[PDB]
RNA sequence: UAGGCAAAGCCGCCCGGUGGAUGGCUCGGCUCGGGCGCCGAAGAAGGGCGUGGCAAGCUGCGAUAAGCCCGGGGUAGCCGCAGGCAGGCUUAGAACCCGGGAUCCCCGAAUGGGGCUUCCUGCCGGGGCCGAAUAGGCCCCGGCGCCCCGUAAGGGGCGGGAACGCGGGGAAAGGAAACAUCUUAGUACCCGCAGGAAGGGAAGCCAACAGGGACCCCCUGAGUAGGGGCGACCGAAAGGGGGAUAGCCCAAACCAAAUCCUCGCGGGACAACCGUGGGGAGAUGUGGGGCUUGGGCCCGGGCAACCGCCGGCGGGCGGUAGCCGAAGUGGGCUGGAAUGCCCCGCCGUAGAGGGUGAUAGCCCCGUAGGCGAAACCGCCCGUGGCGGAGUCCCGGGGUCCCGGAGUAC
RNA sequence: CCGUGAGGGAAAGCUGAAAAGAACCCCGGAAGGGGGGUGAAAAGAGCCUGAAACCGGGCGGCUACAGUGGGGCAGGCCCGAA
RNA sequence: UAGUAGCAGCGAAGAGGGGUGAGAAGCCCCUCCGCCGGAAAGGACCAGGGUUUCCUGGCAACUUCAAUAGGCCAGGAGUUAGCCGGUCCUAAGGCGGGGCCUAAUAGGCACCCGCCGAAAGGGAAACGGGUUAAUAUUCCCGUGCCGCGGGGGUAGGUUCUGC
RNA sequence: GGACGGGGAACGAGCCCCCGCGCCCGUACCGAGAACCGACGCAGGUGCUCCUGGGUGAGAAGCCCAAGGCGGCUCGGGUGAC
């Protein structure tokens, strides 16, 4: 289902960056639909945003851990 | 920095007739940053950028692509149309 | 005015964004308890001190 | 954690302002005598999938499965305690958990078994 | 002649419309008691703007934006006020609560410089982009406030907080049946400065020949003495009873660098400190000594010496979520529905109180009572590490030296 | 929300046990009305109770040759179940 | 009071036919009639206002009457710059740091230093045509200009100076 | 902008061709007998602030008419006493 923080930690940095890029692109497409008044899956924008926040949180933790 | 695309009647007309994409960006983005972001994200060439701040406080950029890249094709590829 | 400073323009933008009544589904959700907004105003009557 | 005050205003404010983890305690219902000897506990919070017997109200004596629990309202919906609206749809009467007796327990959840061992002791 | 018999209009009752009184209700207020008590350059409080799929306000949050991570509690539901339409999240353990983290736009002490618009802009260093270019330009990130301490590295102050506290400046109205001395009042208010309390505090005291024994606060002395157009009015103190209890240091006499700070290296419970080397302070005196039971100075005797620095380890208790906790949902009646009525039972260390389709000890929450913490915080106890110039106790000798200045007056 | 500003500052609570929130038929341009439903009760979302002033309708008494309100006595018409 | 006053006065006003619509003196179209025309009226535009702009739909409320209209209501959209302004400069003046004064400050300012101070002063450089429902010296076409930097050529220079 | 001087290099322009770069903010609309202020869609005030064709005429006067706009200084009809 949705990607848990445990699975995100085991990823290499390259896969996390690529996942982050896909989500930001998907968010851009979804916010365009929201401005047009019709969203295909009305509950999806919220999950994409929190997923982006999850990745950025683990990114900061991993950097601090080595710091 | 890009928040969304503008797909209104005016924006679509400018895409077909003038090879321009219309985007909403963060209000503090400059024309230099807007051009860099579009080139990096979408692998196109930007000819010039015109910007304005809407009465609702959002920054809108009319981004003209160079003469080898199609604004209509890019919107279709992104799936925002 | 024609020549605006941006700081004033952004306060005008905020007032424009907030000037609207609650959506119709809010009226339904609250059983008609919430029908008005304090930010609702008319440009001719309630003046911003922008 | 529910006030200790004897003042009705503070007792009621505790009840209406209780957070979700406290509202669970208001879902407790008495177990049937048969379940009491099998499990060794007297009360359990009602859960979707349990089978309850309604002891009060218009649907008194009706036994059915719990289909939905509303923590915010502290009400449960029970199969059989229904009626139809003017458009013909089937709607459920919201029943307070203190008015039902649990006659069958849904024990497929490992986390629920921990609660039982705590109360059996 | 009066009735059938009636205009517009009047009075009364009923019904309706309008209105929102009354009554009942209460997640709000108010008063009193107890606790607890500072936040900020590690960028606060406050403000602006933004943030939800449909979201205007409030609430929360900050471009990671009604939220992200870890742990504990809590198990099956959840997506705030807020009862809608969708779509999701969650048994790979969510929501929720508690602890710890992450993110934290612009303005703000605001601190590079400006600021007639919460926005604009400079230099230097690094980076990116446009570009043929190493030019030029544009963009991003960091540093750049004032006054100070310090050899330097480095460090400090600034702003906020409902009231309370300390220093200063400082009225009038009114009262006196006018009014000026006076009072109101060292009040209102203003300026400055602190703490979780502040201020005060260890006899150049009070007393009266008898004795008390730092201070603050409470009760009293007492509206007494006393001040005062001796008018209005103002107004102690000692003493007594209580709360609580605690005593010390700097300078100087004498000795004269035995001293402190900082950094590197080795050791040392992550400390103090020890060893060594460099730097700073220091004879315009660091340090030792000394504090009314005066001291310095000289002689002798004695350890129960005396004085100080660190807060590691073990143990206990408490706070910040929670868990357990007795006994009817028995027969009949009324009723839409019983917690009511009649009859029959039961618990009680629990009949405080609340909820539940009307009024419930036994339906549920709770109550009497008992238990509990991965993490963070607080208090207590035991134990441990270390430093000083004998500085501690007792006796004798002294009659030499010291004992606070624009002060006392 | 008011004042340039220092400052100043309201009104406003209650469906029901449960939305069972009023299907369906007729009329209306529509707000809506009639019929018919839900409920113990319309309590109908303009939502508990629903007073008076006030306005409409009904009923009783008077009403165009007789100057007004209050009290007593006598009478007419009307009510007089508890 | 009362279905009463007012909805007159300040030198313009309507009418016919058609359409839309449940409904039209009043909305839309044509015709006739009138008023302004160095302007209570046409062209431009500052401050102030802040979305009132444009499109679609609507009529419970709002407009001294009506309404199918609307600056109203609901939903959607719209403001594009090296050369137009700000930005730069200083004016009358102002603020901050230092200093001096002050019981003190958030109070004063002759002095030193810096900065601010004009969308009518000074001051780099863009014009015409076309386009949109709504922007137009901003978009598009054509033809240019300014500043800064670079490449090539040329004049010139290479002790010394251009004719 | 010019001149008058001082210093430096061996190259090199104010001329011709050619290349590159030009950030940030404003920009809708009213601008008033209904978009500003005056509690108002107010005969006031702000701003007639700047600009305006023809005939007559001394005239930027008045009167009449263009370009352009208006009939929205947002009640209509009948009567023809005081
Ligand atoms: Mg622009
Ligand atoms: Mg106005
Ligand atoms: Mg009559
Ligand atoms: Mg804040
Ligand atoms: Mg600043
Ligand atoms: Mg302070
Ligand atoms: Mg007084
Ligand atoms: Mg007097
Ligand atoms: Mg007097
Ligand atoms: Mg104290
Ligand atoms: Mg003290
Ligand atoms: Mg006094
Ligand atoms: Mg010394
Ligand atoms: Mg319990
Ligand atoms: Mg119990
Ligand atoms: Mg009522
Ligand atoms: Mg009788
Ligand atoms: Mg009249
Ligand atoms: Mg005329
Ligand atoms: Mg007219
Ligand atoms: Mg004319
Ligand atoms: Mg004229
Ligand atoms: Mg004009
Ligand atoms: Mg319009
Ligand atoms: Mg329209
Ligand atoms: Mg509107
Ligand atoms: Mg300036
Ligand atoms: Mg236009
Ligand atoms: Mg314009
Ligand atoms: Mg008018
Ligand atoms: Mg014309
Ligand atoms: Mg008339």
């Amino acid at each position: 289902r949705k990607l848990k923080p445990k699975a995100l930690r085991e990823m290499s940095p390259e896969e996390r960056r690529e996942l982050l890029n896909q989500l930001r692109a998907e968010l851009v497409k979804l916010q365009t639909q929201r401005s047009r008044g019709f969203v295909e899956k009305p509950g999806r924008i919220r999950q994409v945003r929190r997923m982006i926040a999850r990745i950025l949180t683990i990114e900061r933790e991993l950097a601090k851990a080595g710091a | 920095m890009i928040k969304r695309f503008v797909i209104t009647e005016k924006a679509l007309r400018l895409a077909e007739r003038e090879n321009k994409i219309t985007i909403i960006v963060e209000r503090t983005a400059t024309k230099k940053q807007i051009a860099d972001e579009v080139q990096r994200l979408y692998n196109v060439k930007v000819e010039k950028v015109n910007t304005l701040i809407t009465p609702r406080g959002e920054k809108k950029a009319y981004v003209k692509l160079a003469e080898g890249y199609s604004a209509m094709d890019l919107l279709t590829k992104l799936g925002v149309l | 005015a024609r020549n605006k400073p941006l700081g004033k323009k952004l306060r005008l933008a905020a007032a424009l964004n907030s000037n609207r009544n609650p959506p119709l589904w809010v009226i339904a959700k609250t059983k008609r308890r919430v029908t008005r907004s304090p930010a609702r105003r008319h440009w001719r009557r309630q003046k911003l001190k922008a | 954690p529910f006030t200790a005050s004897a003042q009705p205003r503070k007792q009621r404010l505790s009840l209406y302002a209780a957070p979700l983890h406290l509202r669970r305690k208001l879902l407790n219902a008495k177990l049937s005598p048969e379940l009491q000897k099998k499990l060794g506990v007297k009360r359990l919070p009602v859960r979707r999938g349990d089978t309850v017997l309604i002891m009060r109200g218009d649907f008194k004596g009706v036994t059915g499965k719990v289909v939905k629990v509303d923590l915010k309202r502290v009400r449960i919906f029970v199969e059989g305690a229904t009626r139809t609206n003017s458009r013909g749809q089937t709607v459920y009467y919201p029943i307070h958990p203190s008015k039902v007796m649990i006659v069958d327990v849904d024990l497929s959840d490992k986390a629920r078994q921990k609660l039982i061992e705590r109360r059996k002791r």
